[PDB]
């Protein structure tokens, strides 16, 4: 059933899973047309399906192109979404092939699972937390591939980096939703904390600065209380 | 007209014949029913006063056979019969009538309930939903279970119901996924009414079938069944005009007769509310749509 607090630590043991974010798939700007009238322009989306354990990133580059003479592109979304997963995980040898998918959206359930009927052995799962995968785009080398993308691409990264040579899983999703909690709340602040000291730079086949272990606990701890600063911000609490 | 006769009424027992029913007592001198349509199935049904669990009935046409009642006190019911010997037959009747000791199916001319419940249900297709080839009448009740309800205990007392799977292969064609499982017109048209039930009047038989023994048995695989086999056609963009017309018709006549009381376990909330607000065929119900919102506005 739901992937939740309780049932947490399934995420890191040795049943490969992928979650499955369809947030930046359908992406728009909403823009005033000569006559006053309202129009969107749409931009390139991605999915995002990530092993928890690996960190191995399947991002699938959504074109505007799929969007071209189709109606009710939210809907069409989900689908879209759907028969991606799909199609990675046919093109996935079996030995790779995921047990579960958990969903970050319950709008996913029905789409996925009628896309995946020829894999019943699949669970697919919906997710009681509140994931901030929609922050992604804030990651400023996927977001670069996805904007300059002129046709559908699949483009694989290890969205942890190294972290895994030095921590486990369980630590390094933690860190991983941590950095994209504060993206999300606050891009700004999010992105000064992590390039404040040009010295700590991004090796050219990782996404995140190089910190030290200490340098991480600092930077850590930035993130917190930037979510708590912008917490305090929001609600006057 | 023809007649179903009882051996006798041992047990305290309210006795059921189509949307007809009437309270015997233990040892009442009852010996049967007379004046019985011919043309039409008719279902006879029984609720034993000392345990309403006891809720079972018999599926039967009176041009297949003639056929009696008897209590058997070891099995604890009343159990259907074949008499294979006309003339003893007719001279049992003819005794029990003489002597008035048999209700007369109470048919109003102007009521065509029964005819509008049954327009399309068939013995002999009843006899493959329930499968029991050496009688000609089909046993139901409360209890039992749908092949489709044991696929998620025994196999030769199941309801064989055509298996409706949304999310099933059947439902969805490789390529067609977003297509099928939002239209469902191919499911409905191609794979059901083509492939399995052959025309519409089959398809309306098994669901006026699973109707009735929802309500006469509160059988709740049957329930599910009637509610699948609605929300296929309201859920298909792409309906023949009679099939749609029909449907209506059909729908009307099953809310009109439902006991008023029996609404909140008999009638499925989210298929209703999708058939008659957000489906394709929201607009194409008109006589359904106006009985269920006078009659249970509540559910809706
Ligand atoms: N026509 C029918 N009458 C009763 C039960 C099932 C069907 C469909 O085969």
């Amino acid at each position: 059933g739901a992937m939740n607090s309780s049932n947490y630590a399934e995420l890191f043991n040795n049943d490969i899973k992928l979650f499955v974010d369809d947030t930046n798939v359908y992406r728009v700007t909403v823009h005033k047309t000569f006559e006053g009238n309202v129009a969107t322009k749409a931009i390139n989306g991605c999915i995002f399906t990530l092993n928890p354990k690996t960190g191995h990133l399947f991002l699938k580059i959504i074109h505007t192109s799929v969007w071209a003479g189709q109606k009710r592109l939210s809907q069409l979304a989900k689908w879209k979404t759907a028969e991606e997963v799909s199609a990675l995980v046919r093109s996935l040898p079996k030995e790779e092939q995921p047990k579960q998918i958990i969903v970050t959206r319950k709008a996913m359930l029905d789409p996925l699972e009628v896309h995946m009927l020829d894999f019943p052995n699949i669970a697919i799962r919906p997710t009681e937390l509140r994931l901030p995968f929609s922050a992604a785009m804030s990651i400023d080398k996927l977001s670069d591939v996805v904007m300059k993308a002129t046709e559908p691409q699949m483009v694989l990264f290890n969205i942890y980096d190294d972290w895994l040579d030095r921590i486990s899983s369980y630590t390094a999703f933690s860190r991983l939703t941590l950095l994209l909690r504060a993206l999300k709340t606050n891009e700004e602040s999010a992105k000064m904390i992590l390039l404040s000291d040009p010295t700590i730079t991004i090796k050219s086949y990782h996404l995140w600065p190089s910190f030290t272990d200490e340098q991480w606990i600092t930077i850590e701890s930035q993130m917190r209380d930037l979510i708590l600063t912008e917490y305090g911000r929001k609600y006057n609490v | 007209m023809n007649t179903v006769p009882f051996t006798s009424a041992p047990i305290e027992v309210t006795i059921g014949i189509d949307q007809y029913s009437f309270n015997v007592k233990e040892n009442q001198p009852f010996h049967g029913i007379k004046d019985i349509p011919i043309g039409h199935v008719h279902v006879i049904h029984f609720q034993h006063a000392d345990n309403s669990s006891m809720r079972y009935g018999y599926w039967f046409d009176c041009r297949m056979g003639n056929f009696y009642i008897q209590y058997d006190p070891k099995d604890g019911l009343y159990k259907m019969m074949e008499e294979r010997d006309g003339a003893k037959f007719e001279n049992i009747v003819h005794n029990f009538k003489e002597r008035q000791m048999m209700v007369s199916y109470p048919k109003i001319d102007e009521d065509d309930t029964w005819y509008n419940l049954t327009e399309f249900v068939q013995m002999d297709k009843i006899r493959k939903i329930v499968r029991k080839d050496e009688n000609q009448f089909s046993y139901v009740d409360s209890s039992m279970t749908t092949v489709q309800e044991n696929e998620l205990s025994d196999p030769a007392h199941s309801l064989n119901y055509t298996v409706i799977n949304f999310k099933s292969r059947e439902a969805i064609r490789p390529g067609h996924e977003m297509e099928d499982f939002l239209d469902k017109s191919y499911y409905l048209n191609t794979v059901m009414l083509q492939g399995i039930f052959k025309n519409s009047s089959n398809y309306f038989g098994e669901l006026q079938f699973a109707f009735l023994n929802a309500m006469f048995f509160g059988n709740y695989g049957s329930s599910l069944q009637w509610h699948a086999m609605i929300e296929l056609i309201c859920s298909s963009a792409t309906v023949p005009k009679h099939m749609l017309d029909k449907l209506d018709e059909i729908l009307y006549y099953q809310i009109k007769t439902l006991p008023e009381q029996y609404s909140d376990i008999l009638l499925n909330e989210r298929v209703w509310n999708i058939c008659l607000y957000s489906s394709f065929q929201k607009n194409s119900l008109h006589n359904t749509e106006k009985i269920m919102e006078n009659k249970y506005p509540e559910l809706l």
